[PDB]
């Protein structure tokens, strides 16, 4: 238990501010999804499909105040830095993930090839006698946008 | 003080497989004369467990009960270690030298085989590579339970042989006249399951759903997911159908169904054919002589639909007359004209009764020769009996029922010594050494590939795809006008109906050593370990029997069944369903098998009669009576002429339900397309919301502020992501018990003895429990329900809360997994939960388990010791590999990355499972559909696999009622 | 027993202390038999409906439950004494100080 709980406020903060950054490009996102499919797509699920995730988003920005500062109020124990980070980077990441599923549709619709650029796309895992995934995740991360999903479909 | 146990890697490293991971071969999977595909597993090229196809369009990836336990089949003990000449194991490198010697230098020879049936071109063209040599080759195909009689029947209906399809996604209506389209005993299971559930699934307020209408003479389980269904005694089903087609409008047709004009489910439902032109299907069953498949062309053809009952032209292969032949064959062994007689995969003694015998002559020939799996009735009596290797080591070919020509991936090297597979075996008696199945198969195909692509490119792609495309036969037209018309006087009475059937979990009695199957319940009725007779109470309290039971064990009578002198008795056990004067006798279960490992005696401080199910000897002797040898091979699935004899020796018969028809309970709470059409919401307006408060799920607790998932430590992991949830489309859900077995393999199990599960423990996680609902019994209506209950793995959840030794816990999403280490044994993990699902591992079934089995269980979970807990856990493993192949490379979990077992082999596209908040995936489509039927939600306890309810659909009036 | 118990001023006679004593007993070897398991199956659904039906060793275990507490209870009581005897001479004979 390395120096105290002081360290790990440091990227905890940097995660939030992730998250607040995000805030912008999701709801940017939401207006441009509107503009971008009016009516190429059933749209009345699918748009709201998008939103649902939406209220959580903002909703947890709230609580990662409300998370960490019963961190920051008292510095003193070190089981709850480690994991009120591992539940922000989860439910971080999570929101990017769900952002990318319902976006990833829309190009799916739009473009009638959901593209090649969509995920890692490995294989099972038999199929790492021939493909680690290894090169997968080199694939994945220097090719796959987080939430650059749709401002790429202003391209097509 | 722990042992040393060592690791021995590969010396000669394979290239392809790798250790840790196992890689999926595509075999096949044969009987009742058809291949079934299949997909494996095989960790290390050890086979662990079956699955379906998904390339293959005529299963789409689906795997019945019948397979499973296959599998199983192939680890079994007591298969055939020795070869056994005269009943003796001697040696097998003198057969080799003998039988060569006997059939390079014969000549005539005479020979006889009574194989199984083909369905396979390797089989069929070295037949022609063989009867070239010897000049008469009677070549019975032993059908089990005699002529399939589907076929015979449209041999003349449209002037040469052909198999149907019956697709019935493009048809609503269908009239089963004991048709078990539906049922594991049948062909083709999954194209009559899945296309049929796509017509039950809705997925909208109200859409244009089958409406079946069922007739059978014995309550089976096609009746039971199924609307209006009606108990009417085979051997007059012709009747039935007679009168049926004069209110069609087909012909006269009067006078043998003289006593059903006016009937209500017949006028009904003519009317509504005739209105449902190119939608209405006839099927028609196995208990009937082949005129009713005369009439099951007739007004098909003649009711417009032949795109829907799609009809395939098969190789020329008509001759299937069980009478024709086997007859035949013995009044060749009683002259001494044949010889030789090559059994292949049957047990005769044990089938073929005695009206026209086997026994008899099959004593007086030698130079016997039966190729067998078991050695039951059969090499005990021969003088040659090989050993067979069952399909996972023959390279051999077969066709899937009807339609594609695929090819089996063997896995394993022949686990036995010298099994020598009988193609290969059928190749020997062809005047040269052992053909290598290998090279032998191959030469057949380039007279046949039928692909402008050579073999190591073809070949590798078809060993690779599982199913040759192009393949399945030309589609006929009408050949029929009106030609079989002619056998309508075989409707006799007069007594008793004996009719046999075979029940799902078993096949001619084939798989019997086979616990995963043989501790399976039935549909019907959750019975295991015995062979039965189900009838009604009317005949019950008119014969003076009953299903008694002081003790919930249900003490049973018996019958002493004689027909012709050749008596035999059984437990009687009753149902409602029934009609009058008949009894379905299952068959298999009397199969006495011969073991050459010890019965494992230990001291009488020590338990193992209770554990070692395999100790007392093998698996199939005494489980029950042998009942094939009764018949009658006329009709061979009915009888008549059963003197019955109500006597003693009335011993257990043992059940897991082991009750039914719960008082009024919102347990299925079936639905009309009407009632539906009106309230959708009525999943919950059985134990609706409260006055003003939220919606069920989601419903708040106490705590709200400290709950878990607010707090870090449930939220932090790389799993929250994705909660898992399993709903259930129980509206195609009947019966096929392979919902079961996938899980018993996936995640392992022991089984479980009658001995043992007489006290009511079973070690099966899924409950498949049926139910009957009657209009407060009014006529005795069942009406029954059947739905699947694994561990709804809850979010309140008692059970966590309640193991002191932490050995449950609230997993990230809705995973409530158990750990079969930390337990202890106190079972108040089992006694909270509403549904008694926590299964406990009472005794110690895996130590006494052999040599053999141990191959089967799976090498990737945990298998579990003495005085431990275990349930579903959504067949967490598979979570497990495909979570972490996405935690090594950053990825989602796709819509179908993961299948579980109740998933992956439930036919009928029943569970879904994909994982909740992930909204493109079906679960999100079938949870936020109306019926989100949340069993049990009242307790507010707010679980995963909110699943979805029945709507039967009724019909209007049309004089229905 | 018990609303037939209170007749003769509760009934003094030691005899039917024994013949009741343990009869009262029993219904509570039942109460627990009854209370746990009986409405532990036919409980939420007919599918866990199953009877109890209890082994040989099941009772040989609740005589040995009798056997070991007879056997302990009389080891230490043979030695120890059996009346609180400090008490006894202390509380209602003439400890008193008024005499
Ligand atoms: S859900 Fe289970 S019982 Fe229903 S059809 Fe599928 S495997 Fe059979
Ligand atoms: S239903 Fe039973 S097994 Fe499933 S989560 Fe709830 S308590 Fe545990
Ligand atoms: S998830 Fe596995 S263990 Fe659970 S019921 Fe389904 S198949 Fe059986
Ligand atoms: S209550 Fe708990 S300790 Fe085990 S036996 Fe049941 S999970």
């Amino acid at each position: 238990y390395p120096g105290g709980v002081a360290l790990t406020l440091a990227q905890i903060e940097a995660a939030s501010e992730q998250v607040a950054q995000d805030l912008e490009q999701a709801l940017a996102e939401l207006e441009a999804l509107r503009l971008l499919a009016r009516r190429d797509e059933t749209l009345a699920p699918y748009v709201a499909q998008y939103e649902a995730i939406l209220e959580a988003h903002q909703q947890a920005v709230l609580e990662f105040e409300h998370w960490k500062e019963q961190v920051a109020a008292h510095p003193g124990d070190y089981r709850r830095a480690n994991r009120t980070l591992g539940a922000i980077t989860a439910r971080h990441e999570a929101l990017l993930q769900q952002y990318a599923d319902v976006a990833w549709a829309v190009a799916q619709h739009v473009n009638p090839a959901l593209l090649a650029r969509a995920y890692t796309s490995s294989g099972p895992r038999f199929f790492f006698y021939v493909v680690p995934p290894q090169y997968a995740r080199q694939v994945n991360e220097q090719a796959v946008p987080p939430l650059q999903v749709v401002r790429y479909l202003a391209a097509q | 003080r722990r042992p040393v146990e060592k690791i021995l890697p590969y010396v000669r490293q394979p290239e392809e497989i790798i250790p840790g991971i196992p890689l999926y071969y595509a075999t096949a999977m044969p009987f009742r004369g058809s291949v079934r595909p299949l997909l494996v597993e095989s960790h290390e090229g050890r086979p662990t467990k079956i699955e379906g196809n998904p390339d293959h369009p005529l299963s789409r990836g689906a795997t019945g009960v019948f397979e499973q336990a296959s599998l199983l089949n192939l680890y079994d003990p007591d298969r055939s270690q020795q070869v056994l000449r005269k009943g003796e194991p001697a040696s097998w490198g003198d057969f080799v030298q003998f039988a060569r010697s006997l059939a390079a230098e014969a000549g005539t020879k005479r020979l006889a085989v009574l194989c199984e049936p083909s369905s396979s071109p390797t089989l069929a063209a070295l037949r022609r590579e063989l009867e070239r040599r010897y000049a008469q080759v009677r070549w019975v195909t032993y059908r089990p339970e005699g002529d399939d009689h589907e076929a015979l029947g449209l041999q003349q209906a449209f002037g040469r042989p052909v198999r149907a399809r019956y697709r019935f996604s493009e048809a609503r209506v269908i009239v089963s006249l004991d048709a078990d389209f539906l049922g594991p005993t049948d062909r083709n299971f999954v194209e009559n399951t899945r296309e049929f559930a796509a017509s039950r699934r809705m997925e909208r307020p109200e859409d244009e759903i089958s409406r079946l209408y069922v007739i059978e003479s014995t309550y089976t389980v096609t009746g039971g997911m199924a609307d209006h269904r009606l108990r009417l005694r085979a051997g007059d089903i012709p009747a039935f159908a007679a009168a049926l087609a004069a209110e069609l409008g087909v012909g006269e047709l009067r006078e043998a169904g003289a006593r059903f004009a006016g009937h209500p489910y017949v006028v009904e439902i003519a009317r509504d054919l005739r209105a449902a032109g190119a939608r209405g299907v006839v099927l028609a069953g196995e208990t009937q002589p082949p005129a009713v498949h005369a009439l099951c062309a007739v007004i098909n053809d003649l009711l417009g639909s032949l795109g829907r009952t799609v009809i395939l032209h098969a190789l020329d292969e008509p001759a299937t007359a069980q009478h024709a032949a086997l007859a035949e064959l013995v009044q060749a062994m009683q002259a001494g004209a044949v010889d030789a007689l090559l059994l292949l995969n049957v047990n005769p003694v044990y089938d073929a009764p005695a009206a026209l015998g086997f026994a008899e002559a099959l004593a007086q020939v030698p130079e016997v020769i039966h190729l067998g799996l078991h050695v039951d009735e059969t090499a005990r009596r021969s003088t040659w009996h090989l050993p067979s290797t069952h399909y996972l080591e023959a390279w051999g070919d077969g066709r899937a029922y009807d339609g594609t020509l695929s090819v089996i991936q063997p896995l394993i090297a022949p686990l036995y010594e010298a099994a020598h597979s009988p193609l290969e075996v059928l190749a020997l008696l062809a005047t040269g050494e052992e053909q290598s199945a290998y090279d032998l198969v191959r030469n057949t195909w380039r007279r046949l590939l039928a692909g402008r692509g050579a073999f190591e490119q073809a070949w590798q792609r078809v060993l690779h795809d599982g199913f040759l495309p192009d393949s399945g036969y030309p589609t006929v037209s009408l050949r029929p006008n009106r030609q079989a018309l002619a056998d309508w006087p075989q409707a006799a009475e007069g007594g008793l109906e004996v009719v046999f059937r075979l029940d799902p979990t078993v096949l001619d009695g084939s798989f019997a050593n086979n616990a995963w199957a043989q501790e399976l319940p039935d549909p019907i009725t959750k019975i295991v370990w015995d062979n039965v007779a189900i009838l009604s109470p009317k005949t019950a309290a008119a014969l003076g029997v009953k299903a008694e039971y002081h003790k919930g064990v249900y003490i049973a009578d018996v019958i002493e069944l004689s027909l012709d002198g050749r008596a035999v008795e059984l437990p009687v056990w009753v149902l409602p369903g029934h009609p009058d004067d008949s009894i379905t006798v299952y068959l298999g279960y009397g199969r006495e098998i011969t073991s050459t490992r010890p019965e494992r005696k230990t001291p009488f401080f020590d338990l193992d009669d209770y554990t070692d199910i395999y100790g007392h000897g093998a698996i199939a002797t005494g489980v029950g009576v042998n009942v094939a040898p009764l018949r009658r091979p006329d009709n061979t699935w009915v009888a008549y002429g059963a003197q019955v004899r109500k006597t003693g020796r009335t011993y257990k018969i043992v059940t897991t339900q082991d009750h039914g028809s719960m008082v009024g309970r919102p347990l299925v709470r079936l639905a009309t397309v009407e009632e539906f059409r009106k309230n959708p919401d009525f999943a919950k307006e059985a134990e609706p919301p409260l006055e003003g408060l939220e919606p069920w799920d989601q419903y708040p607790t106490l705590w709200e502020e400290n709950h878990p998932s607010k707090q870090p430590a449930f939220q932090d992991s790389d799993y929250y992501r994705n909660q898992w949830a399993m709903v259930i489309d129980l509206n195609a859900c009947t019966g096929c018990n392979a919902c079961i077995v996938a899980c018993d393999s996936e995640n392992n199990i022991p089984m479980v003895g009658k001995n043992e599960v007489g006290r009511g423990r079973e070690m099966h996680w899924l409950r498949i429990d049926r139910y009957f609902v009657s209009d407060e019994a009014h006529a005795d209506d069942p009406q029954i329900v059947v739905q699947p209950v694994p561990c709804m793995h809850c979010e309140n959840a008692p059970c966590e809360s309640v193991c002191p030794v932490a050995a449950t816990v609230h997993s990230p999403d809705g995973l409530n997994e158990m750990v079969y280490n930390r337990c202890i044994g106190t079972r108040y993990c089992s006694n909270n939960c509403p549904y008694k699902v926590r299964r406990f591992n009472w005794f110690n079934w895996v130590k006494t388990l052999p040599i053999q089995v141990q191959m089967a269980q799976n090498p990737d979970v945990t298998v579990r010791f003495r005085g431990v807990m275990e349930k579903c856990t959504y067949c967490v493993q598979r979570i497990r590999e495909a979570q972490r192949q996405a935690n090594i490379e950053k990825r989602p979990l796709r819509d179908g990355e993961v299948k579980t077992a109740c998933q992956q082999a439930c036919p009928a596209e029943a569970i879904t499972f994909g994982d909740l908040n992930d909204p493109n995936n079906a679960v999100v489509k079938q949870r936020q559909n109306a019926r989100r039927y949340e069993m049990l939600a009242a307790l507010n306890v707010k679980p995963r696999t909110s699943y979805l309810a029945r709507i039967t659909n009724p019909n209007p009036r049309l004089l229905e009622q | 027993f018990p609303q037939f118990f209170w007749i003769k001023k509760l009934r003094r006679n030691i005899p039917f202390m024994f013949i009741a004593s343990i009869v009262v007993n029993i219904g509570m070897w039942f109460e627990r038999f009854v209370i746990t398991i009986t409405s532990l199956h036919r409980d939420y659904l007919p599918s866990s409906w199953d009877y109890f039906v209890p082994t040989w060793v099941d009772v040989l275990t609740l005589i040995g439950s009798f056997g070991l507490f007879f056997t302990l209870f009389l080891l230490f009581l043979r030695f120890v004494p059996m009346v609180a005897i400090a008490e006894v001479k202390g509380v209602l004979p003439e400890a008193d100080p008024h005499f």
